[PDB]
């Protein structure tokens, strides 16, 4: 029943994450992906605050944030 | 500042992270008094984010969080 809403917001941010990470690897292709994953989180949490750390697991707000970049 | 803080966080330490911090403070220190002595920002962050690359699937990551913070 709430799977639809979930899948919308999560995927949209997954895609956004994919697209931005694509930008980053383009920025430096030699750097590995794993460190990049964490790195993206780090850049998010750094800029936006620990208050949104858990929010990373919140589709909308992370979704809201990713678009806003 | 890395002397004094890493002295105040010498413990509670995962020895991968202890040998990493203690080596690499050792060689900011090794590279001090060179005319061309710089902080290895990108280097320390990327390595830590390697072991975030390995730890990170579980959110069980709070000593490591506390070294990466």
């Amino acid at each position: 029943k709430t799977s639809r809403t979930f899948f919308y917001w999560r995927l949209r941010r997954l895609l956004l994450e994919d697209l931005v990470k694509k930008k980053i690897h383009n920025a430096n292709p030699e750097l590995t992906d794993g460190q990049i994953q964490a790195m993206l989180r780090r850049w998010f949490v750094e800029v936006e605050g620990t208050v949104k750390a858990y929010v990373w697991d919140n589709n909308k707000d992370l979704a809201e944030w990713l678009e806003k970049q | 500042e890395l002397q004094d803080i890493m002295t105040s966080v010498s413990g509670r330490i995962p020895p991968n992270v202890e040998k990493s911090i203690k080596k690499e403070m050792a060689q900011y220190a090794s590279n001090i008094t060179s005319v061309l002595c710089q902080f290895p920002s990108q280097q320390i962050a990327n390595i830590l984010d390697s072991h975030a690359a390995t730890l990170n699937r579980k959110s069980e990551r709070e000593v490591f969080f506390m070294n990466t913070q």
